[PDB]
């Protein structure tokens, strides 16, 4: 976000940008095609799907091909685990239940 | 070979390389046969009707496994990165024969950082300090892995005739045997031979 | 290691499920399971006998250890014993939670079992904390734990394993 | 009525088969009838309450049979609740005239039937047709139904010293109706009296004694009684019981609920069904010999059921047939073989003469090329003979 | 359309497809939704749930998600408007109506092809014919259409409601065969709203409970010996015939006489001599005022175990006759026991809290998680602001009382609150407004002598928003306790409104309330004076 980037030097941001690109570059080797991102599953897994809870106006979200959601705020769904994962982290939603 | 002890030897390394204070030796074959079978699954779920309840039962147990895959990798880029001129000045010195620490990938990965890293420091502060005071040296500064460090372990074959080092006066030395499906906490650096030949696991 | 990960590690132990329903032999990387037929019995792992429970599919049978007989007649084994007894399974707090949990409805006497089993976690446990206080009052070296339990190790362990590493670096500081 | 367990307790199962449980409640809380299928995609789980004090019952794929005994003021009630309707009104009853009592019940294909006091037994349709009446021998015992077939048992004289004096009568009520066992003594182990009754899910008449004897009709053996196995065997203690609950010829599998210090076990905690297999008492059974004889036999039994079904009309996996054939085909060489290395040829040739002359002809090259030619041409005799 | 079979067209349609839940906000609705919630949780279904309070946010919803998705399912709204006609919907997009609110328009129910309503057959409709609504020959037209006009003005006469939409919700549960026992207390809580908000006739109420009552003895026998109860970790619904008082196990045993509506109005006790006729009733049980001032929980008790019969006896001398209800409970754990009111109070003090502790859905959010026992606390915490409620309520009533603000108009009672005098902010919603007016409406014919004020409508505006210059207006059906809960209002609003030119909007889902311009409100009046007649 861009209230964060405020903080860092310009040489910072060099740093970051050529780390970011060496960690993509390794992660799409793993095997089979294009790799595994491993930054996911972070957490034992209990189930396929679970509830969420949006706590932020928000844009489009993409769930299959063209098919989408529309994340205004105290709306709620019911979604598979791996798709929600990192907006959970973000902040963006919230896990009932 | 079979299916089911490629998954059992998986969740072995898993504990071993959370527990052992260092990076231990790599692990090509299983992680190549890992994912071509998860590649394999999924376009066999792939092709079959997706309503059907076996169907949710295979996904459940992909889940599973690709978890305990990504923890594993994870951590082992954990000690990558924190030990960077130390893993990198080994494999350079290796022997032949001798198995190495790092997969190529590892390896590509850990020379980018070292680079990146010495560039970063060079251009901010050290090319404005006096002629004199411009080199360092990160072979130096960064700290190396503490093999000092106490494990609880359990053993899967006997062994005989294991020497516990109290202190480190003569005096005090002393003699032991690990006997079958034992448990023991001791000190990593007199077992390290041990668990890279597979006769304990660390618990 | 947290509590979450050994929990992991625990839903793999095979238990017996009636299922109500009907279905194939079915082939997973980790072995072959069934064939399903409604009313009688077949063995799976303990994350899928917990699933299909919550989704109204099966009944679940408690493991033949789940008794109060037995269990009365190891807590006392336990209490009188100088060490570690062995134990009647080696993830036996984390069943207890699961199928107490969930399995209520089909198991007899749960409120009874709770508490045995309370009783025997706080046992082993006083165990443990004196074999840590003797273990750096005597400046001890090795030691043996035939019978401990991973939940049991991850507790307490990692606090006793950090104190030991810096006892050891101080008393050796006068030879480097 | 078969599968159930006694009036006098308050919670009890009227009928536990192989399609599902039907438990009686006569509580403090509530005086009802609940019905559960083992299979769920069956029908739901239906509750009923009990105000008319039905006492016997019965399930099938069907419908639901109920049933009361008079009053002094009810007459004694048949209630069918018919769910497998594509019409809407399902449900129907019927009054029986005064003084005869409904005594036993049982459930067939499209059909259902009724034994009273009356020592008649009423036919009905499963929309509740009344089909046809008529007399039975003696007082009614126990009925059980299948597809065409109604299996009738009831008190065939006066038994001395506890053997209980049992008939067995069975007809089939196809387009043409038969009448197959006119009345016949039923066997039965010395001073036992009859368990449980039905039919194999294969649609073969079967019963069990007091004794734990189970005992399935011959149909390639004239219609006699062979006995398939002995519960005994598997009472560790004498006070176990195995109470039957269905029985399956393929997979071979006898379905029973142990029960330990009672001949049935109680409503709660629910039981769990266990499986026993089948084993024929045949001699000497520590011998290979004696096993393979064991196991042919049994193989064979097993399967009369689909030359039965082929009497009928009706159709089944022919590759059972062949498989099944080619089994006994194996164990019939392999007795020939053990026959031949024992150097009894007369016993080869014997076993032969139950083979296929494929297989016939497989055992003359086998003898051939053992060189036990004196057997080999006896073999030769036996293919051309066939 | 009328839905035949719920399991073959509605559920097994569904089943397959992405669809999307606009819901009402009432504990019926509340309570119908968790039950579906539950069933879908297990097939594996996606939904997406979005709350809506009445047209405008219903439309606004629709405009957002239009082209998205293709089932719609509506919950307590929609069975008495022209959908089609006011949604604006495309060719094939499929719309599923759940709602208790009755006559139900004559679109809805001969489009064959686009609306389907899950309202059960067994419910009080009769409705006109196909072809009585869809030179001589001018002569036969004209006559025609004088029919079709008389005919619509007696359907379209009067509101009422059918069976509770969580009981509908229910049967599709049961046949599923996936009945829980948590289901069976959402059903229950659901029923016991539309009594506490006096929306049905007391026999279609009694009918309604011996319905349910059977499936509390299946459910207790489905697993059930007699050598113990099962666990104290498990809980239990129970069928009880228990006193009227409300909330009165959480209070004191003098404040649950103060508070509740009947007794507060039988013995007036906004009057300092009702306060003397009270003592003399509690002086003849025999309690001790000490113990009446203590907590309920707290009381002695001998005293406990017996008082249900000493209340009903002393009541029935007095000439109280109706004491006792017909209701159910549940208990979980050692000490958790709640009557199947002390839900609905809660709850509905969760969802209508006055205080703007930002967007309205977030207290529609706290009351539909307090239904789930992981979350019991807020329960608890819905309790204190329900005692609130009610004590605010009574004081208001009191207020209105002394000063005399009730009026007649002659066809009709009037009444109007004014800012700034007590708890005015708490009583801004419809849902808050109509019980109170319905409360005062009691109090006042139990307390005055003149038999022609005894049998009247009552009319009462309350201020909505003074910067807009807006009041909220409500018409309440005569007070009998035989009535039928049928009312007028709705058309008569409408006529009188438009005879007026009245600057006017109608946004709730019941017919009976609406928003006016306050300069307006005088000719307004007028109007419904002289077409009252």
């Amino acid at each position: 976000p861009n209230a964060l980037r405020f903080h860092m030097a310009a040489e910072e941001m060099e740093w970051f940008n050529n780390y970011k690109r060496s960690l993509a570059t390794y992660m799409r080797s793993l095997g089979g095609d294009e790799g595994l991102d491993i930054t996911q599953d972070m957490k034992p897994p209990k189930s396929l799907y679970i509830e969420v809870r949006c706590l932020k106006d928000y844009g489009e979200f993409e769930v299959d091909d063209g098919t989408s959601v529309l994340l205004k705020k105290n709306s709620q769904h019911f979604l598979p685990r791996w798709k929600c994962e990192q907006l959970i982290r973000q902040g963006v939603l919230e896990h009932i239940l | 070979l079979t299916p089911a002890e490629l998954i059992e030897r998986l969740e072995q390394a898993w504990m071993n390389e959370k527990f052992a204070p260092e990076l231990l030796e790599s692990k090509p074959e299983i992680v190549e046969c890992v994912m071509e079978q998860l590649e394999h699954m999924e376009e066999n779920l792939r092709r079959a009707k997706r309503e059907d309840l076996k169907v949710s039962i295979h996904q459940m147990e992909m889940e599973r496994i690709r978890y305990v895959l990504s923890s594993y990798l994870r951590c082992r880029l954990m000690k990558i990165e924190k030990f960077f001129p130390h893993v990198l000045e080994k494999e350079k010195t290796r022997p032949e024969g001798e198995p190495s620490s790092l997969s190529p990938e590892e390896l590509a990965f850990a020379r980018e950082f070292m680079a990146n890293t010495e560039s970063y420091l060079k251009n901010v502060a050290l090319k404005h300090m006096p002629p004199n005071l411009q080199k360092v040296d990160l072979f130096r500064a960064v700290p190396k892995p503490d093999l000092d460090s106490y494990v609880f372990l359990r053993v899967r074959e006997r062994q005989e005739n294991i020497l516990v080092e109290p202190d480190t006066d003569e005096q005090r030395d002393y003699v032991i045997d690990l006997e079958k499906g034992s448990q023991h906490l001791i000190r990593y650096k007199t077992i390290a031979p041990l668990v890279a030949s597979g006769a304990v696991q660390l618990i | 290691m947290d509590a979450a990960e050994v929990e992991f590690l625990a839903e793999k132990e095979l238990v017996t499920i009636i299922p109500n329903f009907s279905l194939d032999k079915i082939y997973l990387i980790g072995g072959d399971l069934g064939p399903f037929n409604p009313g009688l019995p077949v063995e799976v792992p303990l994350w899928l006998a917990i699933n299909l429970k919550q989704r109204q599919k099966c009944r679940l049978l408690p493991p033949e250890w789940m008794d109060v007989e037995k269990l009365e007649k190891m807590r006392d084994h336990e209490r009188k014993e100088e060490t570690f007894t062995p134990m009647p399974s080696p993830y036996y707090m984390e069943l207890t939670k699961l199928l107490l949990n969930h399995a209520s409805d089909n198991i007899p006497k749960a409120d009874e079992i709770r508490t045995l089993v309370k009783d025997m976690w706080d046992t082993r446990i006083a165990k443990l904390r004196v074999s840590a206080d003797s273990f750096v009052r005597q400046q001890e070296a090795h030691a043996k734990l035939d019978n401990l339990t991973l939940m049991e190790i991850n507790t307490s362990g990692t606090f006793l394993t950090q104190a030991l590493n810096h006892m050891y670096k101080l008393r050796t500081n006068l030879q480097p | 009525q078969s599968g159930s367990t006694p009036l006098h307790l308050t919670h009890r199962f009227m009928v536990w088969n192989s399609i599902g449980i039907i438990r009686c409640y006569n509580d403090e809380q509530d005086n009802a009838i609940d019905v559960e299928f083992h299979d769920t995609s069956i029908h739901h789980a239906t509750h009923l309450s009990n105000t008319l004090n039905y006492t016997i019952a019965d399930l099938s794929h069907e419908a639901i049979l109920l049933a009361c005994e008079s009053t002094d003021e009810l007459a004694s009630k048949l209630h069918c609740l018919h769910f497998s309707s594509w019409d809407s009104s399902k449900e129907w009853i019927i009054d029986l005239p005064q003084n005869e009592d409904i005594e036993a019940i049982c459930l067939g294909q499209g059909w259902a039937a009724a034994a009273t006091s009356a020592l008649l037994l009423r036919l009905f349709t499963i929309g509740g047709v009344q089909k046809e009446v008529f007399s039975l021998a003696g007082p009614v015992v126990s009925m059980a139904g299948h597809g065409e077939q109604l299996f009738i048992v009831y008190h065939r004289g006066t038994g001395f010293d506890g053997d209980q004096c049992l008939g067995v009568q069975l007809l089939e009520l196809g387009k043409k109706k038969k009448q197959i066992l006119h009345g016949d003594p039923l066997p039965l182990t010395r001073k036992s009296y009859l368990a449980w009754i039905g039919f194999s899910a294969e649609g073969t008449p079967c019963y069990v004694d007091s004794e734990g004897i189970v005992r399935m009709l011959n149909r390639g053996l004239g219609n006699t009684w062979t006995p398939i196995c002995n519960t005994r065997e598997h009472c560790k203690g004498k006070s176990d019981h195995y109470w039957v609950v269905g029985i399956h010829e393929n997979p071979q599998q006898l379905r029973c609920i142990p029960c330990k210090g009672s001949r049935f076990p109680p409503t709660l905690p629910r039981p769990a069904v266990a499986i026993l297999s089948f084993k024929l008492p045949y001699c000497q059974i520590a011998t290979e010999k004696g096993q393979m004889e064991e196991q042919f036999w049994r193989s064979v039994i097993f399967h009369n059921h689909l030359d039965y079904l082929a009497k009928n009309g009706y159709e089944y996996e022919e590759s059972t047939k062949n498989q099944a054939t080619k089994e006994q085909q194996e164990l019939l060489m392999k007795m020939l073989a053990l026959s031949c290395k024992l150097e009894r040829e007369f016993r080869c040739v014997e076993l032969a003469d139950l083979m296929t002359q494929n297989a016939v002809n497989l055992a003359i090259k086998y003898a051939s090329r053992s060189r036990k030619l004196i057997l080999a041409q006896k073999l030769s005799e036996l293919a051309v003979e066939k | 359309m009328f839905v035949s079979d719920f399991r073959k067209e509605f559920y097994e349609v569904v089943q397959s497809q992405r669809v999307l839940l606009f819901v009402a906000s009432d504990v019926d609705a509340l309570c119908a939704c968790k039950i579906l919630q539950a069933l879908f949780q297990c097939d594996h279904v996606q939904y997406t749930l979005v709350p809506v309070s009445g047209w405008q946010e219903l439309e606004t919803a629709f405009l957002e998600h239009k082209e998205q998705f293709h089932y719609f399912i509506l919950i307590n709204c929609g069975a008495n408007v022209d959908l089609l006609d006011i949604l604006q919907p495309d060719e094939d997009t499929i719309f599923f109506v759940c709602d208790t609110h009755r006559p139900v328009n004559v679109v809805n129910v001969y489009n064959d092809t686009q609306i389907k309503l899950l309202i059960k057959q067994d419910d009080d409709l009769e409705v006109p014919a196909y072809e009585d609504i869809f030179t001589m020959r001018r002569r036969q037209r004209r006559e025609w259409e004088a029919r079709r006009r008389d005919i619509l003005f007696d359907y379209e006469q009067y509101e009422y409601h059918g069976t509770s939409s969580a009981m509908v919700m229910f049967e599709l549960a049961w046949m599923l065969s996936k009945d829980l026992n948590d289901m069976l207390w959402w059903a229950i809580v659901g029923l016991t709203d539309q009594w506490v908000q006096d929306k049905i006739t007391q026999m279609k109420y009694v009918t309604d409970v011996g319905v349910l009552q059977r499936h509390v003895s299946r459910h207790n026998h489905r697993n059930e010996d007699e050598e113990n109860t099962l666990s104290v970790d498990c809980t239990r619904i129970s069928f009880e015939y228990d006193l009227r008082l409300v909330l009165y196990q959480h209070w004191s045993l003098h404040d649950s006489l103060c508070n509740t509506s009947y007794t507060a109005a039988r013995f007036k006790l906004w009057s300092v001599h009702g306060q003397k006729r009270l003592q003399e009733f509690l002086a003849d049980m025999g309690l001790p005022l000490k113990q009446v001032k203590q907590k309920f929980q707290a009381m002695d008790i001998s005293l406990k175990e017996n008082l249900r019969e000493m209340i009903e006896e002393s009541a029935n001398k007095f000439g109280m006759k109706d004491m006792r209800v017909q209701t159910f409970s549940i208990h979980f754990g050692f000490k958790h026991k709640f009557l199947a009111s002390d839900v609905v109070f809660a709850t509905m003090s969760l969802m209508e809290s006055p205080e703007k502790d930002g967007s309205g859905t977030d207290h529609f959010i706290q009351a539909l998680d307090s239904l789930s026992r992981s979350n019991l606390d807020k329960l608890y915490h819905g309790l204190e602001l329900a005692k609130k409620q009610l004590r605010a309520t009574q004081q208001t009533i009191a207020s209105c009382l002394c000063t005399n603000l009730v009026i007649s108009q002659g066809p009709f009672l009037y009444c109007s609150l004014m800012e700034g005098t007590p708890d005015v902010m708490l009583f801004s919603r419809p849902a808050s407004l109509s019980l109170l007016s319905k409360h005062l409406l009691k109090s006042f014919v139990c307390s005055t002598k003149n038999r022609r004020c005894k049998l009247l409508p009552l009319v009462m505006a309350a201020p909505l928003s003074m910067e807009h210059g807006t009041v909220t207006v409500v018409g309440i059906p005569p007070e009998t306790d035989s009535s039928d809960r049928k009312n007028f209002f709705g058309r008569a609003f409408e006529k009188a409104a438009e005879s007026t030119s009245s600057r006017m909007l109608h946004n709730h889902f019941d017919l009976s309330v609406i928003e006016l311009k306050a300069e307006d409100r005088s000719k307004f009046l007028d109007a419904l004076i002289s077409l009252l007649s």
